[PDB]
């Protein structure tokens, strides 16, 4: 009933980061603080390997187990979005606004830090235990996919909002949105493709499903709160941002079908603010007048 | 940020429902309280200044050295007597950040609007101290407006060219087509745009002295002109601006074409060089009828006729192509060839385009040459020849390239003075001085033709500014009545200006005595048909004025007849970008795009509201999107018949409409007799 | 050296379906003999059948053995035109054209047609045959992938340009156009990636590499003539087709940095008319002798 | 595939462990006996042929107009008189591939080996029957070949130009960039090799008349350089191909040199264009001492000094450029930028390396002009004189382009005549009548170059086929010893015959009073060196020759210094790259790079041996790679103390050394007086 509507605004979506011109966020970075402009890189490279795996491995597997050509080209069009479009996006940001030695610097900084490590560790782990014909593992990956669309992604994207919202690096925001645009509808995607998987199961297995999702938000949510304060505390941003991430987890959890499970709080109301042509022929009568 | 900006930006704070347009003026008077007269260099008096100014290099010796001081100083009290202010915050930033004569070092103002305007008068006069007055005048209260390349660099030693459109003719050989980089690469360093026409040049797969599919065609010669384009760039101050025009009979159009494409490859695809097409009535038949067409190699036909392809008229040419066995041809669906154009169009903007016969059927040089192409703005529709550029040490047959002298009037500020006959005839004087005193000493065929044809280009602008601010829809037939008694009258001033010049120098363009102006036929529609307002409204619009009529135009051409005409061409309609803002004037005579427009400049936002904007005049400032561009059409054809070359004239489409309906605006601009369209700009 | 640059040329040639209006096809497939309209549908079906696979299995399978990001990204996207736009594209020129039930019974037979298996299941069968961190396997695959990319679409691609040389079924051919644009570019790339493998190869293994292409190709071309004679004997163009096969073969070969392998021949006007050393210090006394 | 294919691939199937050479002999039997004498086009007589060459356009009328009938018969019959039999299929298939004359649809040979000998012999004696056998016998010997252009060109109708390399002095203007780019389009039209001198043209960030940060740098017109070469593409039969060369001093030298990274962006890559840097010694010695260098702005140099940077001796200008401060400059450090240079040339093999100090410590006109750069093949090392290119209505300076024609003398071949006297002077007057019937009516200082520097390139090549057929390895001190001797017999009788022409004609070239010639300072080394073999398998090599001595030295200089010499450069060793092929040599006098190497034409693979390989001579033939680079510096410095000109030295190198291993060879090069360096090769 939706994969033909999910196709439709997938392609209707279709951008790339060269549409937007990045020189007009050389002057409002310039202005950043030498901590600001280090916690904006990191953030943006944590971005870029969620990106990365999501494109070379979540979203091209899930297509493989996925049954029906259409829902098939859905996930195939989502995985491109993500390696081809997102992941080189960021590059284009690094790019323009840093010299080369701190490009190749924040890019090591990845490969060594220990929560960027356990959560492509544990999601990609997942991808790669789904089993042929085996519907408990595939369900169990669409959810990991889920929290990384809808849940993991926040602690990086608070920080492009939050400068958007302040009229700061608005061409990186531009394009940050766009990103998040496209996250928002695969993380429903993908939560409706797992509630089919769920809905067939007996009361029984569906209990143990929710405990495999709630146990899996717990372990990712205490690993992100770390990740948010190793990054965050040097802009005094740490608490801010983990209620936003909190917020996201419940917008995940209900993407899976599932209750809320975090309190509601009041978010920074300034990352609130920072959210061809058709062809006819020419007829006989087009000639007179 | 700053007070102004503040102030301007405050307009779109709503206050009672409605915009607060007025802070704008107070804007105004921050922007000169607050940084314009702190950052302007004062003297003790005139005299100081004009020293400072000539011995830093500022200024031109000579034509200071023609007036007394006591004359100079006359001419800026009469500049300064106005106490002329500007009304909107956009017109004083863009003459100050734009136009105003700076220090070296850029930080202080050494040129008001009266010293622009004084200089640029005095420049414009060449020693008349009366006349040098008479332009103050004229400038001042804003009546015309000389283009930006005339109004920027006017009296300035460190300057560019005062002509800043340039058409080459390119013939079908490789010294030719060096030369024409070469002149390309000089003229951009001068600051103008340069457009050249590659019909002549022979199509991809040609022979190049009897060996077989040696040609590059169109396209690589493309990619050499983007390259010297990208080169010469006003020594790193603008992008350098070319534009390539080919015949949609030549056989590279669809390559040509397919430059614009963004799928085009990195060795296709041209970036900096605009392309232009031009479509014979030939064309628009084939499609019409559906019968499928013919795209002809260009050396084929030279060899087998002797002329070039775009020499000789397609019309009666076609058959006697497709029939010759001699004529290599490829088959092509014109109708195919249509869409293309207008997907191409919707995709870019790109091609501009030309209608060949829709030129020529109201050219007045015919005999000279046919027009084969136009300019980078497409308004400018002369009579061009080639040159022929030999080897070294032999002499060059030198043709004529287009060159043509760009000046605006102001049609508020014109007809709210009653001025028309005044300003258009001080407005020709202008352009005819700036023409004489053009001398480029890299481009013979264009200082050829600016000797020889000494044709000007006078333009309008501001015509959707009067008509809202009168009360009048740019699409009602009211506007198109005001449109055709303005410009008849403008015409009709031009031509007697342009034939008091030649009776008083004695001398007339060169082959005056072949063109329709010498053979009285240019007057026929004139004695013929009467031009003055049908509608009431209009002709209390004109009231104050003397409209020409019948008896009237006998007379001019009879005047014409007896004295001859200095001009080759007198009238075409640039798109007056920049000029406009300081002008406080809606840009040429295209309906505005935006009622309020938003920029960006540095780091901070600017609004700038169409000039007269208001609550009663805001449902009259329609937008061109919004407007249908069959009405536009029929508006710009109506200023077309009075003008002898042709109108910038962009096409503002919605992204709703199709190709299908870009094709059918693009065949009613033909059927309407448009001769260029400019753009396709989608909102 | 090359991933980028394909980037941007695979990318620029974005489009979809829905650009082409296909309804005034209907104004040119009314006035096609029976034959005509037989062959045509079968040539369609035969190249929607052979697509399927590559979008399905081919492309992803390859993007999953490379190892690279930019690699892996510019294989999605080419994967992403397969599934979302090249199989609707051939969905859409099937239903202007024939009926539900007409389309139902072309993809039967051409489903059990001999010919179109046969080259159909070889290969995939090679694309089954990838083994992880085996390069040989790969390079088989890639071979195989390259084959079909620029070789086996070829003899159905004639028609529709055949058609499109002669000013019929304009809209669908434009289309076919755009795929094989798609096609040409995926079999070079692909071609480059197999290279690569090759170029890494002793010279023994290099020539048994040689001895298995040319194998290869020869049994896809014997099979080629059989599928060409049994499409085209009833229109009378199976002549033509045959050197448009082998000129294709041809820069199949090229791609893969082999010698052609056919003699030149002219094609038909009609069909014709539709188309790092180590970077060591200098440290002194390398001035003295 | 065909029978001689089948034949030639049968080399390489081993027989007793031993390749089977003599089946290539076989091959061409095949490939005469199957395709050579069925394709060919025979007549009744030799004036049937020639009238049909003629009448066809095939060949001028003008040259074989000053032999009576009898004359050109006599001289055809002397070329096949000799019997000349390819002994490799692949030197044959070359000939009949690349240089003899087929039909205009290409289906059939019109001229055979000794056809084209014949003409090009006649075209060189210019009416002499005598001569005219003279160049007969030693093209048919296989003594000398004329250089690819004049060997497959002369006496054509349809041919090019019989010069095979250029070299361009772009002076730092505008003007001067667009007429460079237009004589680069022309020459390259016209067949040959463009080099361009960049080093005059002011960097990126220099002021064009008083607006700073203006200029693009040689970037700009590299890039423009390299569109025209893509585009004047030899008729899209040969990629066009042209040379870049900066002085290593010149502030835009690092992006020069980014030109050629791999990781360039698009633009700035430049791909059709090769680069060559000239480094002075300056340079090196600043790389040596490790002091941080200063790279220059040379616009700022030519409005201090009057004078551009590359027209004076850095080593005694580059301590004021630094000290002064109206000088602007960059600190750059000179072994990184030695680096980078290693690094590019592992990489792309680019870019060419010029020692300017090694070239211009033994240049006999450095009073015309130093040598600041090399030809496209950097083997060509002439003064050249910069033009000024004015405005259009306005004289233009000309100066003097660098234009030199190539021939070559087969080493095997001369020492097995004992003809060394005999060839070169022949081999000279061959290159004097080549340089004097050329006329370059669209390269001004080319053409005035030409008729005064009167400047040839006599080459040599079969320098290792020679050493490894005589048991002679190319890296032994016997080998550089033959070198020494034979160059210096080539050099000895090549400043014979250019006095004896002089004295014949009464004219010498121009400035030759200002020349080392003149002075008799040339001669020094000559008259009191002794260059006679050291070893006596050598001193019996060159048995049966008179080998020049002090006094044989002596006399050549009273000589000169009475009657001048006619060519200001005489000695230039090319690549030789395709035409070593049919005379079956090595090409050059650089060492071979495989024994045997297989070549894909078509469909089919052919393996070519390299001359006279065979098992007792396997190991004499080394390859290049497998050679340590210093020897073959030592034999390159050998030959080069004996030639005017420059080598055309290939650096040969294996993968798994480093770029300190390249560096060390450029250095070691340098220290040896190595004029230029042509490419790194990696294995
Ligand atoms: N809107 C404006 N356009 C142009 N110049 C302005 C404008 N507003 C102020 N100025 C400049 O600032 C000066 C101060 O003008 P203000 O409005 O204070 O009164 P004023 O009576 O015109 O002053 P003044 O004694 O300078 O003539 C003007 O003379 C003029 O040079
Ligand atoms: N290696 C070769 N190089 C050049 N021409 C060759 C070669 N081999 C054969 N030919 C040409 O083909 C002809 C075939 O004759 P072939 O060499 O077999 O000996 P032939 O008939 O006894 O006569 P002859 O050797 O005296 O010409 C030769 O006369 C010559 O014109
Ligand atoms: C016109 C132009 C020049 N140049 C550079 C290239 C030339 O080597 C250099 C000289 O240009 P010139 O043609 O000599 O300019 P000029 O004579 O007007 O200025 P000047 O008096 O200082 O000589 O300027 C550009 O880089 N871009 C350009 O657009
Ligand atoms: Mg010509
Ligand atoms: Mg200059
Ligand atoms: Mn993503
Ligand atoms: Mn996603
Ligand atoms: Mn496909
Ligand atoms: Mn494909």
């Amino acid at each position: 009933d939706f994969t033909q509507m999910f196709y439709n605004q997938n392609v209707k979506q279709f951008w790339l980061p060269e549409e937007i011109a990045l020189n007009g966020d050389l002057l409002t970075w310039k202005y950043l603080g030498k901590n600001e402009q280090d916690t904006y890189m990191k953030v943006l490279a944590g971005l870029t390997l969620l990106d990365t795996e999501q494109g070379n491995t979540g979203m091209p597997i899930v297509a493989e187990h996925v049954d029906g050509h259409q829902r098939k080209a859905v996930l195939n069009f989502m995985a491109m979005m993500e390696n081809a479009v997102h992941a080189k996006s960021y590059s284009n940001i690094f790019m323009t606004l840093a010299p080369t030695e701190t490009i190749n610097e924040v890019f090591e900084w990845v490969k060594q830090n220990k929560y960027l490590q356990k959560k492509a560790q544990m999601i990609v782990g997942l991808y790669k235990a789904i089993q042929k014909d085996d519907e408990i593992s595939l369900f169990k990956a669409m959810v990991a996919s889920v929290y990384l669309e809808s849940f993991l992604f926040y602690s990086g994207f608070y920080y492009p909002l939050y400068f958007y919202g302040q009229g700061k690096l608005m061409q990186s925001g531009e394009i940050i949105n766009l990103i998040l645009r496209d996250e928002a509808i695969h993380g429903v995607y993908v939560g409706l493709l797992a509630q089919e998987i769920y809905n067939k199961q007996t009361e029984e297995k569906k209990a143990e499903l929710r405990e495999f999702a709630i146990d899996l938000l717990n372990q990712l949510y205490e690993n992100e709160l770390e990740y948010t304060e190793d990054l965050y505390d040097q802009v005094g941003l740490s608490h801010d941002v983990k209620k936003f991430i909190r917020y996201n987890a419940n917008k995940a959890l209900m993407n899976l079908g599932f209750d809320p499970y975090f309190e509601e709080e009041d978010i920074n109301p300034i990352v609130l603010n920072g959210l061809k042509a058709t062809v006819e022929p020419l007829k006989d009568d087009d000639f007179y007048f | 940020v700053p007070k102004w900006i503040q102030l301007n930006n405050e307009i779109m704070i709503q206050k009672d429902g409605k915009f607060q347009f007025d802070k704008d003026k107070e804007a105004v008077h921050s922007y000169f309280v607050d940084y314009i007269n702190q950052n302007t260099v004062f003297f003790h008096n005139l005299k100081e200044k004009l020293d400072y100014l000539v011995e830093n290099q500022y200024y031109e010796e000579e034509f200071l050295s023609l007036y007394s001081f006591e004359d100079i100083k006359e001419v800026f009290k009469t500049a300064y007597a106005k106490k002329f202010r500007f009304p909107s915050f956009m017109s004083a930033f863009k003459f100050y950040n734009d136009y105003a004569l700076k220090t070296n070092d850029k930080k202080k103002i050494l040129e008001r609007y009266e010293d622009r305007i004084s200089i640029v008068a005095l420049f414009f006069a060449n020693g008349d101290t009366e006349k040098a007055k008479e332009y103050v005048n004229l400038m001042i209260n804003q009546e015309y407006q000389p283009s930006t390349p005339t109004f920027l660099n006017a009296g300035r030693k460190r300057r560019g060219e005062l002509v800043s459109c340039f058409l080459l003719e390119v013939n079908d050989s490789l010294n030719d087509i060096s030369r024409a980089i070469d002149i390309s690469m000089q003229l951009s360093k001068l600051g103008g745009g340069v457009s050249l026409n590659l019909s002549k040049l022979r199509a991809k797969g040609e022979a190049i002295k009897d060996v077989e599919n040696a040609t590059k065609g169109v396209v690589g010669v493309m990619k050499l002109l983007d390259n010297a384009f990208r080169y010469a760039d006003q020594m790193g101050q603008r992008q350098g601006s070319g534009a390539a025009y080919l015949n949609i009979f030549h056989r590279d159009i669809n390559d040509f074409l397919d430059t614009k494409k963004i799928s085009a490859d990195e060795d296709v695809r041209v970036k900096t060089l605009s392309i232009g097409v031009v479509i014979p009535d030939k064309f628009v038949e084939l499609a019409r009828e559906d019968k499928a067409a013919y795209v002809f190699y260009p050396h084929t036909i030279y060899k087998e006729y002797g002329q070039h392809m775009d020499e000789m008229d397609m019309n009666e040419m076609y058959d006697k192509f497709v029939d010759n066995p001699r004529v290599k041809k490829e088959k092509i669906n014109p109708r195919k060839l249509l869409e293309k154009l207008a997907m191409l169009r919707s995709e870019s903007g790109y091609p501009y385009i030309m209608f060949q016969d829709n030129v020529n059927k109201v050219h007045a040089n015919n005999h000279i040459s046919k027009v084969k192409f136009s300019n980078l703005c497409s308004e400018v529709l002369q009579a061009s020849q080639v040159s022929s550029y030999t080897d070294y040490d032999e002499e060059d047959e030198i043709g004529l390239d287009i060159s043509c002298n760009l000046g605006s009037l102001n049609i508020l500020n014109v007809m709210e003075h009653k001025s028309i006959e005044k300003t258009v005839k001080l407005a020709t004087d202008s352009l005819t001085h700036v023409s004489e005193t053009t001398d480029i000493r890299n481009a013979p065929a264009v200082r050829r033709a600016n000797k020889a044809m000494k044709s000007i280009g006078l333009g309008a602008m501001n015509l959707h500014g009067y008509l809202a601010q009168n009360g009048i829809a740019y699409e009602s037939p009211e506007a198109r009545d005001f449109a055709n008694t303005f410009f008849m009258m403008v015409n009709f001033y031009s031509i007697q200006r342009s034939a008091e010049i030649a009776k008083e120098k004695g001398e007339t363009f060169d082959q005056y005595e072949g063109s329709t102006y010498a053979t009285g036929e240019y007057f026929d529609k004139y004695v013929s048909t009467d031009f003055s307002p049908k509608y009431e409204k209009i002709a209390n619009l004109f009231e104050g004025m003397h409209i020409p009529t019948t008896e009237d135009w006998k007379k001019l051409k009879a005047f014409v007849a007896e004295h001859g005409m200095y001009h080759s061409y007198r009238l075409c309609i640039a798109p007056t970008g920049s000029i406009s803002y300081v002008q406080s004037s809606t840009a040429s005579v295209m309906p505005i795009m935006e009622r309020i427009e938003e920029r960006t400049y540095g780091n901070s936002k600017t609004y700038y509201p169409m000039p007269g904007l208001a609550s009663n005049n805001w449902f009259f400032y329609k937008e061109a999107y919004d407007m249908d561009m069959f009405k536009v059409v029929d508006m710009i054809a109506t200023i077309q018949q009075h003008i002898d070359q042709g109108i910038s004239f962009t096409l503002f489409l919605k992204d709703t409409m199709t190709t299908r309906d870009l094709n059918r605006i693009d065949l009613y601009a033909h059927h309407r007799g448009i001769k260029t369209i400019y753009y396709a700009r989608t909102k």
